[PDB]
DNA sequence: AAACAGGGAAGTAG
DNA sequence: AATGCCGCAGTCGGCCGACCTG
DNA sequence: AAACAGGGAAGTAG
DNA sequence: CAGGTCGGCCGACTGCGGCACTCGAGCTACTTCCCTGTTT
DNA sequence: AATGCCGCAGTCGGCCGACCTG
């Protein structure tokens, strides 16, 4: 439990990547969060590529962001333009950090509808065609803010990517690196009887099945009689 | 067509007969249409899909719960003990109930029928404590806690509890009991020893005979995890609402409804 | 023998199986032995009985009852009017409930159906004061109490509760509304104009169209007064657990559950 | 017959058709009982309807009365509301589709209301074309005012038994009336041409008679025959009465 | 796992398309379209 | 001065 | 006077039309 | 001095 | 007299409903009757 | 670990033995 104050300290992830790291309860993640001053398909198939203004960096205040739209993988780098230059070395960049995409999504922005990227895309047999991607800034930024000493925007950068890829937390224990690299139903409150979801289906057979709700911490087991899928 | 059925349900949500009438379309595209609507209450009316697992030899599961037959006065916390396989029960009348009266009631019970292989109870915060769990661990006795609130898990048992409840009314109608141990012990003596099935098999003769029966016979099995019928396999037992099929490559037997159950030739 | 299973019984109030099997008797004498135990319990599952009478015209019978929908919050007091015969129904949301909300919602209920012959609904207060019934009575329209704490009698309003509630519960999670009248004004416009059967026919145009059938069959009917298969008799109106046949001597309409209903050929 | 007429017509004030209609009375004395009285003096139902607001002097707070009108089988609807705003109008159509259904086309006036924006994009969420009308040519308008006017007369008519104890009620009592009361001169209340059964005669309707009075009373549906015997289905009578054949006339 | 799923909204047997889970009755398809899993009843649904 | 043992409180199932 | 029900939904099955075949 | 009209109590159904 | 018919009987089956840790408190609404302030 | 049931009782129906009959 101490360890992970510390590792806050120096990180400053969520709760949940607390808990899960060090074995402690959700409780005491929370209330560690809020004490820190700090804290107020399949992958590779469809991506979302942008870029953000960050004023911070100075001469870097050109930060493109680009995530997965399944694991929610992002990568990010900062750069004096978005120039077809700058966005090409971006491309470059994101097929290194995360290996080859199906379909790319961007705006209609002059660099990314230029022909050399269109001929990029052609070579590396890529088709080319957003709120996910918005909430990708937002948390980036957060981030940012959150780890504010470091020498460079892009060590900080760096360090920020690094905390939202592999230490960052969603519920069911996997960060985002697993996702990268690795079912809705209706379910019956048993206790009150009113019925909740949707929900996600994490185990079923045999009569009864496990469902594990974003705001449980932990993963209900109900009967098969009361489960209605979802269909959206 | 179908958009004009969506929008059509989204502003009044109607019933699937009076878009298939209306609009001139299938009836499972209404009814896909009905279905999906996010506002549409889900269908609590949900047929029977699960059914508790049964031993298929004496002494290997039991199922255990309490009641309250307030007749008792200090008593009123009776235990219940009952093997799956040949209905097999034992009940005591124990007044509190905490580890220690279940731990007797275990003993007791052990007394009555012999070890049991694995024992199902409810989820009741006594079966949980270390001192049973302890207990079973060095008895070499498997426990299955069971979901919470769920007492078709236990619905055995629960049937059993209505048995014996039926037994005792019946019997302290009839006459004078000086305790209400000795009330319990006529009712489970009746209930084991007297009150034969239509086979002509009494409950302890079926807890404590030699298991035989004819040759099993060969239906078409619906696997619900895979949504397939595949079959032919062996029909271990059958009855009211349960059956546990043997295929060949599976590990275990599997315990479906009747519904899933299809006679083959 | 048949003294000595009296006896038994007497003794131990065993099951009808264990005396057939043990005192070789016929199973006939065996469960009569059990039902004449002054002891033994009444048989509480009885199978359908009673069947409640129904209209064969449009605007002849009706059947009303009150509900509670607490989201109305003071017009939680919601009252229910329902035709036997074609389902219609109509519903007022009124904040309280005497007798001046009573004959409020009749006269807008007949302004909405019409003059119905025989109004039956339960034995609260509220239809009960002599300012009801000295109005119904004004108005030439039968009333009938029935049975105090019988649902049964009033099933048809209660499943149309259940039908009201439900459409309430859609529309309120599909929108909003300014007042609770527009709500319900909208429910009762889907469920009559709408919510169409299986049969292509709204409540609406089955409450206002014209009578037709097919030429009605000849069933086997058992006359529960005098337990005899007497028959054939003209089946007016059949369904999921309710027949009306018309015999020939018959003053009037005989209603019977579907387990008296045979076919004749 | 004639003094259960009289005291029908002490209760609902109907016209002399609908009396003669529903108790077989004869036209002079049907006309006779109406006098008596103190204060007695499209082509395709669901299509088009028209609607207009009026001022009631008796109602004093709820004397905004929308209307809705059929044009094609007269079916009456009427509210009382405490204003004339949108949402008000918007409640009063809401209760007509419910007392009604869904019509092709609403007619109204040139009044804010109506031509405000919630009340049209609400019609036309509904698939309900709405015609303006703007031109003021008094024929719907003439229609509906004639409408209006047999309202007004209701509610005086009614207005003699001061035991209602809301406008609501009495109004509901005036529709109820006007609609499945007063009949036309051919025999047909305002429900009956309203939801359209007056198609044709596809089943057999047979001439009865009875044998408490003696008197050949009908003609009724037939519902069922053999073995010598019909069953007949009175209007007014509660259940089926069996008849001979002997006592049975085919009608055209 | 490669299953024959039938697009019963509109009466075609769209696919091939991978097979996430099944049970209920319900077989839970998982097309192209990766917003999100759809399930359709076993008697619409063939292995290929 | 942080830790150990009642006592109470809180949460969960029956 | 005086009485279970009926909608939601899954399922069985026969009828009719397009497809495979000796 | 027995009777008539609130007011309260009691009973019954929902 | 041996085949068709009817009666006894038990195998198979289904309608049903409460087991669930247990039960009450309460409000609205109406009618009917007795106590008490008021009448002739 | 993690799933409705089964006894009470009414009922359908086929099998076997006694009775009616051409
Ligand atoms: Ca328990
Ligand atoms: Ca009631
Ligand atoms: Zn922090
Ligand atoms: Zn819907
Ligand atoms: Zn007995
Ligand atoms: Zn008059």
């Amino acid at each position: 439990l101490e360890s992970a104050q510390e590792s806050h300290a120096l990180h400053h992830q969520n709760a949940a990547a607390l808990r899960f790291q060090f074995h402690i309860t959700r409780e005491q993640a929370r209330e560690i969060v809020k004490l820190c001053p700090n804290c107020p398909l399949k992958p590779r198939v469809l991506w979302q590529m942008d870029v953000t203004h960050v004023s911070e960096f100075g001469k870097l205040k050109y930060v493109h962001v680009t995530v997965d739209t399944y694991s929610h993988f992002t990568f990010a780098t900062a750069r004096t333009g978005e120039a077809t230059k700058d966005v090409l070395q971006h491309l470059a960049q994101s097929f290194a950090y995360m290996g080859i995409p199906q379909k790319i999504k961007t705006d209609n922005a002059p660099a990314y509808v230029s022909r050399s990227i269109q001929e990029f895309l052609a070579r590396w047999k890529i088709s080319h065609v957003q709120a996910i991607v918005e909430r990708t800034h937002q948390n980036i930024k957060a981030q940012l803010n959150k780890l504010q000493k470091y020498y460079t925007p892009h060590h900080l950068l760096a360090h920020a990517l690094f905390v939202l890829n592999h230490v960052n937390m969603d519920n069911q224990g996997h960060t985002a690196a697993e996702r990268h690299w690795g079912p809705m139903v209706m379910w019956k409150d048993l206790l009150t009887g009113s019925w909740k979801g949707p929900d996600v289906l994490i185990t079923a057979g045999r009569g009864y099945a496990c469902v594990f709700p974003q705001d449980a911490e932990s993963p209900i087991w109900v009967p098969d009689r009361f489960i209605r899928p979802f269909t959206e | 067509a179908l958009e004009s059925a969506q929008e059509s349900h989204a502003l009044h949500h109607q019933n699937a007969a009076a878009l298939r009438f209306q609009f001139h379309i299938t009836r499972e595209q209404a009814r896909e249409i009905v279905k999906l609507c996010p506002n549409c209450p889900d269908w609590g009316h949900a047929p029977q899909l699960g059914v508790n697992p049964r031993g298929l030899k004496p002494r290997v599961l039991w199922q255990m719960d309490v009641t309250h037959v307030s007749e008792f006065g200090k008593l009123k916390y009776v235990h219940v003990t009952v093997d799956t396989y040949s209905h097999f029960t034992f009940a005591t009348a124990r007044t509190g109930e905490a580890t220690k009266d279940v731990l007797q009631h275990l003993a007791q019970s052990f007394a009555y029928m012999g070890i049991p292989q694995k024992i199902k109870t409810d989820n009741a915060p006594a079966y949980v404590s270390r001192s049973i769990q302890e207990f079973l661990a060095r008895w070499k006795i498997s426990h299955v806690t069971g979901i919470p609130y769920n007492p078709q898990g236990q619905a055995i048992v629960e049937r059993t509890h209505q048995n014996i409840k039926a037994q005792l009314n019946k019997l302290q109608k009839a006459g004078k009991y000086y305790t209400p141990h000795h009330l319990l012990a006529h009712a489970l003596f009746v209930l084991n020893h007297v009150n034969m099935d239509n086979q002509g098999h009494t409950a302890a003769e079926r807890h404590w005979g030699p298991i035989s029966a004819d040759p099993k016979p060969m239906v078409m099995w619906k696997d619900l995890l895979t949504g397939s019928w595949k079959g032919p396999d062996v029909l271990i037992t059958a009855g009211r609402g349960y059956a546990c099929v043997f295929p060949q490559d599976a590990e275990s037997p599997i315990w479906v409804p009747d519904r899933f159950i299809r006679p083959f030739t």
